[PDB]
């Protein structure tokens, strides 16, 4: 979550991919660490439901750009490991 | 000829070797590399010779 | 009592089924090929169409078919909520994902092609008959091809959106001005008409009346109608063109291998004859092009807006190309002879300003394509070009050019 | 000798013979010699295979087949009749289109690049020696063709050698 909370999910200027756009964020970068550093991301994550019932993300919890856009990951990133 | 002269506890003559070397020859090496003949990263030889000579000095 | 013994019910069952209760069934089976889950998605099928009924049952077929397909186009995307005060309580859509209208286009496409793999592996595309389109009957399998080859063309739209915004959005304006609809103010023009890719053909009449309009409003002086002229020319160009190669680069993928009967005559929407009909969209742009552009330019806007006018023409005539194609010879004579002249007429109608502009290779690249000798042998006689007469006299020799040729010799030459 | 190599398959030590005699100006004036070099490399290339090694050997084989051409190709406009000259460039067209999938920065890209330069001028001149010789053609059709092929022949950039200190080479 304070991951996600470093990470700016505001909309780009309407011409551009969030699963490119979202390669520079922190949260993006540390799934790249664990998946090169061996771990199955199917198994060490929390679930995308439940990452979105925790009430710490504040303002990002009412953001539906934020919503798709860590769903998109989540599933690019873990459906990129079977 | 330093790694000898250290070797040999002569650092005066390491330092007459040091003298020998001209002091932009660190820069002269990248000169020789921008304008082609090798390629945008110092030839392996020298980025490590380079490297050798700084601890040298140190 | 209560489990496996509690009725099963709440939205009847199988002793009745309505046509909303079809179309929202035959949505659960396509939604559990979705799932691959295809044991259950063929038994849904199986059981509402199944195959010791009436003769009106492929007449719900092709309708349950071609409405999910219309769905499909026209569906709305669930994860972005400025559409969360913008959709109905009931809608059964297809929850387009991704927060960006490019990749919405791209998602309905990938969407659309399994839905053409569920149409096949369930059997499906052998009962295919024929819907009504435009007032006619047209083959359903074709118009399964049109409604792809209108997400194709809307993946370009939204590529020429993002590059020139102002003229597109205000096409988009004037298109939604003629479909008298209130635009939701969490939305913008763009996300309402990039919804509608079942209609997303009505921005080439539109476009065309903003480009009169600049060709009323503006003074000749300046560069801004000519950028006009090239960029309306280029939105045309690239759908038109995104159009025809998906048709002819999936073939295959709408095609009876097999039939004991004759389909009907096939108007794909990029040959529409009608007041908004992409026919008379051409025939403005060549009228405009040439009475307007064409006169003012310079040496380099002439060729540039030239190689444009030749992409129109080209999706024009491979439009009576098609039609002429469906039509029989030997059984709808009648409409194919007349239908020939009406292709003939506008094929010199359309080629004959390349010839008199002296664009030789122009006015040849196409003649050569649709076998259009007057012209090809004008513009021999027109450039003194006897080597290219006769390689045309060796080209299209099982078309009688020479016989042809000798006549044009004979007359006037 | 190339004669005797090729009828004893012997098709490596044949282009590693042109390799040398290559180096001989008396050698590469001849008509004779490029045509003999230009086959002996294709039969060369008709023997090479999917390993690694030959992914090298098919580069200069390439190289060396595009530069005999364009040198065939100026013997053959300067010696011989038109249409023994449109069966030459019909072959080094054949030949461009194979090595035209090697998208890349290796010495045979950029071998590549400049034999459609001198391609497109061979194109030029077998249009203007057409003209020369065909009584009934009509000069500006053959002249437009070849304004086009030598813009082109033109247009084609120049290539961006590194001179390095020891090669005394040209």
């Amino acid at each position: 979550c304070k991951a996600l909370q470093r990470d700016n999910w505001s909309s780009s200027d309407g011409k551009d991919d969030p699963i490119e756009v979202s390669k520079d964020s922190i949260f993006v970068k540390i799934l790249q660490k664990l998946l090169k550093d061996g771990i199955q991301l199917s198994e060490y994550l929390p679930e995308v439901k439940d990452l979105l019932q925790a009430d710490q993300l504040g303002s990002l919890k009412s953001n539906p750009y934020f919503e798709f856009v860590l769903k998109a990951n989540y599933e690019y990133y873990v459906q990129g490991q079977i | 000829i330093m790694r000898k002269f250290l070797a040999s506890k002569k650092h005066e003559a390491a330092k007459e070797v040091f003298v020998k070397i001209p002091q932009d020859s660190i820069a002269e090496i990248y000169n020789q590399c921008e304008e082609q003949g090798m390629e945008s990263p110092l030839p392996a030889e020298d980025d490590n010779a380079i490297r050798e000579h700084l601890c040298i000095r140190a | 009592p209560n489990s496996e013994s509690m009725i099963f019910e709440t939205t009847t069952k199988n002793e009745t089924i309505a046509q909303e209760d079809k179309i929202k069934l035959l949505k659960a089976a396509f939604l559990q090929y979705c799932r691959k889950d295809l044991g259950h998605a063929q038994m849904v099928v199986d059981e509402l169409f199944s195959s010791h009924s009436d003769l009106d049952s492929d007449s719900e077929l092709d309708r349950a078919v071609t409405q999910i397909s219309v769905d499909l186009m026209d569906d709305y995307p669930a994860s972005d909520p400025r559409w969360a005060e913008s959709v109905p309580e009931e809608a059964p859509g297809f929850s387009n994902t991704s927060l960006i209208i490019l990749h919405q286009l791209e998602d309905k496409m990938k969407a659309h092609s399994f839905l053409m793999d569920f149409i096949h592996q369930v059997g499906l595309f052998g009962r295919l008959g024929s819907f009504p389109v435009r007032g006619t009957p047209m083959a359903t399998r074709l118009l399964l091809c049109e409604h792809a080859e209108k997400l194709s063309a809307a993946i370009v739209l939204k590529n020429h959106h993002s590059r020139l915004s102002d003229l597109v959005n205000t096409a988009i304006l004037i298109a939604l001005n003629k479909r008298e609809y209130e635009i939701p103010s969490n939305l913008t023009p763009a996300d309402v008409f990039f919804r509608e890719v079942s209609q997303v053909d009505t921005i080439c009449e539109c476009l065309l009346e903003h480009e009169e309009q600049v060709l009323r409003d503006a003074p000749m002086d300046s560069i801004e109608w000519a950028e006009v002229v090239i960029n309306v020319n280029n939105i045309l160009k690239d759908m038109l063109q995104a159009a025809s190669h998906y048709r002819q680069n999936r073939n295959s993928l709408y095609r009876r291998e097999e039939s004991l009967e004759k389909e009907p005559e096939y108007v794909p929407w990029t040959a529409t004859s009608g007041p908004g009909g992409i026919r008379t969209v051409i025939i403005r742009q060549h009228e405009i092009v040439l009475k307007v552009a064409y006169p003012q330019a310079d040496s380099n806007l002439r060729n540039i807006v030239t190689e444009q006018l030749v992409a129109l023409i080209d999706c024009f005539l491979d439009g009576y190309v098609s039609q002429l194609k469906s039509v029989d010879k030997s059984s709808n004579r009648e409409r194919y002879d007349n239908l020939e002249m009406e292709y003939l007429q506008k094929r010199s109608d359309l080629l004959s300003p390349l010839l008199s502009l002296g664009q030789y290779l122009w006015a040849a690249s196409l003649a050569e394509k649709y076998c259009d000798f007057d012209i090809l042998v004008q513009m021999c006689e027109q450039t003194d070009n006897q080597s290219r007469l006769q390689r045309y006299m060796t080209q299209f020799a099982d078309q009688n050019f020479s016989d042809f040729l000798f006549r044009w010799y004979l007359e006037k030459g | 000798l190339v004669e005797v190599y090729r009828s004893t398959k012997r098709l490596k030590d044949a282009v590693a013979h042109c390799h040398e005699a290559e180096r001989n100006i008396a050698l590469r004036s001849s008509l004779e010699w490029n045509s003999c070099v230009v086959q002996t490399l294709k039969e060369y290339l008709e023997s090479l295979q999917c390993l690694e090694s030959d992914k090298s050997d098919w580069r200069a084989t390439n190289t060396d087949l595009l530069l005999a051409y364009a040198n065939l190709m100026l013997l053959t406009l300067s010696t011989r009749d038109v249409q023994e000259s449109r069966e030459l460039l019909q072959s080094f067209d054949s030949a461009l289109q194979s090595v035209k999938s090697l998208g890349g920065n290796d010495e045979l890209s950029a071998t590549f690049l400049e034999m459609k330069g001198h391609f497109y001028m061979h194109a030029g001149s077998l249009l203007l020696k057409m003209g020369q010789h065909s009584s009934n053609v009509q000069w500006r059709a053959l002249s437009e063709l070849a304004a086009l092929c030598y813009l082109i022949a033109f247009q084609v950039p120049r290539p961006k050698i590194k001179l390095i200190k020891g090669e005394a080479g040209q």
